[PDB]
């Protein structure tokens, strides 16, 4: 979900 | 590295120019809230504005030079913290009220309808408050915020790195206070009062991620 | 009003007086240690407070209300300081030393441990003094639950005031005054981990209850 | 009706001070689009933006003096027009593309993910093009716009009809302001007026594509 | 080009000239429509119309200025809009009837003999009704079918973007030479072309109705 | 009866009234004409003109009148002798060539393209020019075209009804004559070479009948 | 020219002088018996045309066109005059009397045998006098062929002339004006309907061949 | 067809 | 044969 | 679902 | 059939 | 018990 570290992780790359 | 060549007055220029879009909310204003419907509405602009977060993370001077691990760790920490600076700002003209959105003000008694939001709601009032009395400048607002950005996870030399940024960042501040007339004790003086916002803030957020765990 | 005509050297006196003695760890599990030695200083930290200049000018109300905030913080910022001299370990008490592993001993403690020890390993690399570490631990006292107005006017002189002794003190040392603008920062950045981990660590204790 | 007194300047303010926000869309950027992405992307904008319309139609003179009845009418009928209108201005800085959104910016060769999009796309490109070529200023846009609300769908005059006279006096008078001759300010606005017909057969268009793909 | 040295007399007296012949239809008068004859009936009459526009429409000037190409498009794009306006045209003296030829008048009841034709029935006669309340002249008529025509579907200007100004003049000289005043002017134009608005709209929705029949 | 009371004037207006439309052709003008094409026109032109013949025919006055076997007899008979002298009363100012439609006018030449057709082309265009230097009124037409109607098939009580209708239109002819100025002697003379006309016209009617029947 | 100045009276005169004689049927099938009168008929008919004030004044070639083209007419309106006599029979001869019946001899004729009867009956009841009959003849020979221009000219002009004595009749015989131009346009009438016949009589011929 | 007796009937009643 | 155009031109001059 | 008569009914109302 | 672009150019050319 | 509101209400009078 949103602010997750995968999310975050497949946002930033 | 760009990041340590910037002077003050380029530093408050690129924070400025790497500011998120305001984001407005969208609901029907003929039906009112709920607690499923409040907590829905506010679910729905964060992640929305964790999506343009991550844009204005990378214009962040010395955010991009970090690698991948570092960015996801940096942002993984301090988004809600982030959310609620931001959220602090745009309430400071608006006392008694959050300002989640152009179109969506709250207040006090308006964060009842969610079981124990009125007690986080309570306290970024009073930080938005502290804002106000302190008459929080723009510039101010974006070195603070990204200070969190690379603070709020730097122990959890790359990381010699941001300490250096976290510097410049220091440097920047005091620039923009004496460039406002303020004297060397005022300067110092307010510097430490703007820091101890940060503590506040991070309160804030781990109340807030109590919550949403709760729920 | 008699805490803001101190200067700063009578101020930095005045916290080092203050000073509350190292326990030892004292048997009656990990968390009963711990919290048998908890207990203790928190009759310590009464005594203390009081003795913070400007602390007892404030109401009753306003005391209990700082205190409960930030009780937990203030041990913290005191366990992290005494256990600067010992890289990877925590020094609870004399006869209470843990390094890292030792803190798996109760389910979820770990977490707070590796961070206490990060927070150890920043003021060693800063190499903070106990001048500055018994400025940081007023400053929290008086922070920490200071937002929720004359009470609170004061208490922000009084803030002020310890700003000044910070600064006064980095001067002293030779520091130029870029250099004390940067370590100010650096130091009062350390209080939001501090802050942190009491809100990880209060949580813990909340839910063992 | 308090719509029908005000002066050609009065309706201009009013027009600019309804205007909604410019929104942003939300997508992964290190994703590439697909078929279903893309009108999904574009669907759930659209699906923003009717929530503002309303805000911005209660604001348009005159709207609010018609019955429930007739508000939801011209708003059924005209929404899709009102949505191109919006996306062809907003495109003129961009030739050969379309901008949906500050961070949406699609050229032609995009809208092939979408089948039969392209199509609408190229006639919205050369509408875009044909309002950047007349110099279209943002005062006379939301005077079409409001044109668009007013004239959807399909004794002597009735209150719309009063209305939209006095969108085209404000229209003249912004030409007349800007030192146009009458005859150019009356070639002007009826070159305007015709592209709202190409603005119409585009919103035909889009309705057959989004019924047909339900 | 002769067409665009036109004044806005002899432009009119061009388009006058150029109008095709008013069809009648035939039909056997003792036998009562279907829906299978009616539509066969307004479908005979349609395709004959067809082949008169095709000269009507090479007498308008511009027209045969334009390559075969561009000449089949527009005819393509319009032809139906051109249908549709000239039926309601004729269709002015007779409230709640459609004159489609002089001895074919059908009512709106008559229309819901073919399927889903009576929508399309009813927004004709609105149309119609509105140009009967403008009391929209005959000069003024042929003016706005050459701009269908010109206008259809979807460097400053082309040749037909520089017609369609002059038709435009042309029809502010007919309003300026029957007595209105500027503003009565500007804003009649305006209510005529947001009319062909709706007959684009009417358009598409018979297209629509036709290729689903087929 | 209404039509044995009309006075002459009622009954030439009568008679201008009941006039069929002028019909159009429709084709392609960038296709050259074929005998199959052509024949193929003129039989579309002729279908379409014997709907509308129908109307007129109802508007004569006395035709209501007579029962439905004695109408159909009647139109059955003086059909195509109805459509040949409006084709060549249409003619009439265009010498050497026949009007079928406005947009539909053929020279003796383009009859060639039907074989048979031009002998018939040739009689119709002798008609028409007879028509013209007799400077033929068109209210003299309208009365030979209902004498047509009336009498082609008068002999294959209510016949004597048709009879005192046709000696009325007689009445009319010569009224129309006398108010035009014409003596007695110039009345009774052009009263017979108006109704000698018919006995053309019968005859290339029954040219026409035969040409079709053969094809 | 000779022609254009005859009297009214002297026109009559003229035609009745003209008149061929009644021929007999004989024998060398029906249509064989009519075929044999006709042709007979025929050349009496070359001389009673010669005898037509007007006719011998046309070129050669105007004479043969316009006796090509009447010459079944002007049999048959000689057979319907001298049928008038006998309702419901055509008297082709004073030995060959035929009615309706008989007709049906020859496939197709029976057509053409009504229509004959028809004439004949609207002959006996308008009365029609020989003076009369032999007008409407002489209007045959000069009209049936005439509209395909001087020597057309001078046709018409003739034409003209024998309306004028037609009218002379009528107004002798106490007629009205009204009467005279409503009897003048009955007469002229049937000859449209004997073109008719012989135009139907020309196909059956034609076909046989 | 047009002009026939059948037809002539039929259009006219 | 009689009735025929040469015939009638043969009997007529 | 928005655009909907009953969806701008709701919104309005 | 007519209206239809093949048709239009047949008919103009 | 130590921490508490209360304790701290008693032992800071
Ligand atoms: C205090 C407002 C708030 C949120 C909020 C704050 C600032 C802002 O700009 C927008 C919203 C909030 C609400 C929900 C939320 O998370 C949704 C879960 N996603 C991240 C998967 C985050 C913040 C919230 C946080 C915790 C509990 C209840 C309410
Ligand atoms: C980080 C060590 C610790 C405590 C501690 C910190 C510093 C110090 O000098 C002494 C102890 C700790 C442990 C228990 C505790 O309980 C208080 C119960 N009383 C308040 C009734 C307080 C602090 C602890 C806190 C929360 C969860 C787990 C462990
Ligand atoms: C032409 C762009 C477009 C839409 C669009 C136009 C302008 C704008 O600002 C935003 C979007 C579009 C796409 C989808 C759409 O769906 C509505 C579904 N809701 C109403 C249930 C509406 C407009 C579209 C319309 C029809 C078919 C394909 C694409
Ligand atoms: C609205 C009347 C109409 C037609 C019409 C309009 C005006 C006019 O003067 C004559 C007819 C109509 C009907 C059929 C039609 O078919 C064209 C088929 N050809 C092009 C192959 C065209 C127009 C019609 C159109 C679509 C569906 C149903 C009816
Ligand atoms: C002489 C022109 C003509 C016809 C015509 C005359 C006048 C007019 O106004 C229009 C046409 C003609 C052609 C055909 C036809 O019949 C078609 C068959 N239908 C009746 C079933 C009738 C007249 C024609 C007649 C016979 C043979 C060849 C051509
Ligand atoms: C109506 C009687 C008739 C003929 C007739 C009429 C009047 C009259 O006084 C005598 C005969 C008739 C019959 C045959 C005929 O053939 C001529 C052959 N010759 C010309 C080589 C001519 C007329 C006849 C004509 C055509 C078909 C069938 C019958
Ligand atoms: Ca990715
Ligand atoms: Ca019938
Ligand atoms: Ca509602
Ligand atoms: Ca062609």
């Amino acid at each position: 979900s949103p602010g997750s570290r995968e999310w975050f992780k497949d946002m930033l790359s | 590295s760009l990041a340590l060549s910037l002077t003050a007055d380029q530093m408050v220029s690129a924070l400025l120019d790497a500011e998120p879009p305001i984001l407005y909310s969208e609901y029907d204003p003929t039906r009112p809230f709920s607690e499923a419907s409040m907590m829905g509405l506010l679910t729905n602009l964060a992640d929305r504005e964790l999506v343009h977060m991550i844009n204005w993370a990378k214009r962040v001077p010395g955010f991009v030079d970090l690698t991948l691990h570092d960015q996801v760790h940096l942002l993984e920490c301090a988004w809600l913290e982030i959310l609620m600076i931001g959220l602090v700002w745009r309430s400071m003209e608006h006392p008694g009220k959050l300002l989640f959105a152009p179109n969506l003000l709250l207040d006090r008694n308006q964060g009842k309808c969610v079981e124990g939001m009125v007690e986080i709601f309570d306290m970024l009032l009073a930080t938005s408050s502290r804002f106000r009395m302190m008459n929080l400048q723009g510039e101010e607002f974006v070195c603070l915020k990204s200070i969190i950005l690379l603070n709020s996870g730097v122990y959890t030399e790359e990381k010699d790195h941001i300490h250096r940024v976290l510097d410049k960042i220091t440097d920047t501040l005091i620039h923009l206070m004496a460039k406002a007339g303020l004297t060397l004790q005022q300067q110092h003086q307010r510097l430490a009062q703007l820091l101890l916002i940060l503590s506040h803030i991070r309160h804030m957020s781990n109340k807030g991620m109590e919550h949403l765990y709760s729920m």
